[PDB]
């Protein structure tokens, strides 16, 4: 309210290649921009990028840049996140957060984040 | 194969209404997935609180009421309080055997 | 009340097989089906199968069959699921939960779920 | 060798009354099993609640009480209140060495 | 590359104001950086409260503001609660992607 | 009152030797017979053996009887647990408990339990 | 090399006197080990409580004080309130450098 | 207030050399002694070194001196710890904490420690 709404849980094994996911409530993204913050103890929070549902247009890091991916299912409402080729670092819970900055209106709200386990 | 989503959590204030929802991956939920709503708290506590998409369990209020809306399952909680703070998982019923959802979990201020 | 009773944790190790039990206070199983609920973080929850008591009739699915098993005591009261050849993936929090859909009457109640711990 | 089993969980509410039980895969348990009750709290803390199948700890009211019923053994809690939260483990006496339950959880709402 | 450094963590009373930093490794923090606080709360629960650097979200209170001092952006909090115990990460914007902080920690006595 | 003391926590390494202490308020042991509880998830609890401190005399189980150890320093009032040649699944929260059954007088009190971390 | 041992934990009730203990696995403990203890909340939370043998941080009640009993360092806590439910570490001098007990965990009830 | 400041998380690899920092509120180190903490579940808390920001003179253990390292921003108000060299058992969180003894007035106050994760 407005609320952001990703999966419990998701288990993958190294070399496989899985995806997560961000709705909203909310209604639909694309537009209110997409993150995807990785929390692995001490480190706390980390980045990965954003997608432009209407046309393309992701963004990250050089070293996201291999298993960096983002997207979403448009008639529906739903934002993605895919791990190609997972190790077990890539173990880990990832938060997902929308909107704006692009900058429609006005800050972002977090939804509960997925515990990606790798692997057993 | 079977996917369950739903969403990742859902925040809201003692009183109000929030609506949780559960789609399958092979296409419309329907009767015969006989969606079920499994409450989860702390130290994995896991209790049953709707089935057969709208009925309730013995001892839980009909303030939880669950539906089909469209093409998903809803999970539908009016006047929300405290003790409600939980996870919300959906099971669906596919032939034979019960597919989960991530469970959505939802937040009071407090 | 009405309650269901799992073991604290239980330790194997790779290769070994081991075997998780569910009781009800209650009386027994059958009748009252039975859930094995698997939970590892973000991934949450996941599922196996169930027993026929009476005289057998287990479901799980295409990943679960080698491992999955279902079973009881019904000169007691417990209900079983053992995984043969365990590994350490195997490692979570298996939940027990039962009854009915097949539908005695209405709802599952929870067990607190053993920590299977491999290995070490 | 030795296995024993006790419930998994137990929920309920201040007041009621609860029974947790434990049994032995040798026979029946019996006196000289001298079962023991030892009550675990968060951060590993535990306590010894009753031994000897039915002698109370100082400091421990007699509204816990334990027994052996048929060839189990067990734990009574009476006017349960919500302090009693916790873990309740088994331990069991094999002639010079004990055995663990995995711990029945009670909860109560709240 | 872009390394954001924050304070660990930061105790405090209800009715303080403690004012938190953010500093960015390749210059001074600027208005081109504009500076998000969000708060995390037990569970993975995060909540944009200020961005642009000094732009409440929706439901913040004015109590929660932030700023740059000197070549550090700061958020400052006034009138300390018990409810605002949590961690509060940095994150800053370099052109095209977002730089996190390791999340300085917030405490109350309580 | 009357409080049992253990170490917070203790860092090994695989194939090494090491030692875990038990004291009481107390004042000593002996005699308030001693216990090693373990915990690792799920699982919950494992036990060890006992020392009589007077002269010997501890008992374990077949499987514990190698790794197993128990001890004291009487002059002082400390009880001892010596895991030699850990492994990486020796790693876990090991408890300490007395007194009693010998039976002086008549229940056991915990201690906190030492993390015994295994390896890195 | 130097080990520092104290009780794994303690329990107690509010109002009452609890003495934790510190003995060096080298001789006795002394002024020249200016035996600290620092008191340690969930989350990683350390603070400082006395150092010296006896000397209290600016903040704390004179309820925490500290001594050397024998050839063993102590810290007695009196008039405990719930408040000082904690791990309470020893931490010892020698010469240059800085050795640790395990930590002694206090619990109230409540 | 006053208080202190260290990074949330840190994600390291085996074989990299990592670096955390401490700040005062404060205002600057140096004076107002330095340590790191190292907490291991069951281990709880190990040492690691100081160091003399006006020049220089750090101390360790007989084990720590290799990977230990102590260290400032002076022109800032930062300290700082190096772990050269990082294996999968450096993986910890690490608190900070400040001052005195070197003796200036006369009280640590604690940081809230960073989870360095090693490594996936």
């Amino acid at each position: 309210e407005v609320q952001l709404q990703q999966s419990g849980a998701e288990l993958v094994k190294p070399g496989a290649s899985v995806k997560l996911s961000c709705k909203a409530s909310g209604y639909t993204f694309t537009s209110y921009w997409m993150h995807w913050v990785k929390q692995r103890p001490g480190r706390g929070l980390e980045w990965i990028g954003r997608i432009d549902p209407n046309g393309g247009g992701t963004k990250y890091n050089e070293k996201f840049k291999s298993k960096a991916t983002l997207t979403v299912d448009k008639p529906s409402s739903t934002a993605y996140m895919q791990l190609s080729s997972l190790t077990s670092e890539d173990s880990a819970v990832y938060y997902c957060a929308r909107m704006w900055y692009y900058g429609t209106y006005y800050f972002d709200y977090w939804g509960q984040g997925t515990t990606l386990t790798v692997s057993s | 194969q079977a996917v369950v989503t739903q969403e990742s959590a859902l925040t809201t204030s003692p009183g109000e209404t929030v609506t949780l929802t559960c789609r399958s991956s092979t296409g419309a939920v329907t009767t015969s997935n006989y969606a079920n709503w499994v409450q989860e708290k702390p130290d994995h506590l896991f209790t049953g609180l709707i089935g057969g998409t709208n009925n309730r369990a013995p001892g839980v209020p009909a303030r939880f009421s669950g539906s089909l809306i469209g093409n998903k399952a809803a999970l539908t909680i009016t006047g929300a309080q405290t003790e409600d703070e939980a996870i919300y998982f959906c099971a669906l019923w596919y032939s034979n055997h019960l597919v989960f959802g991530g469970g959505t979990k939802l937040t009071v201020l407090e």
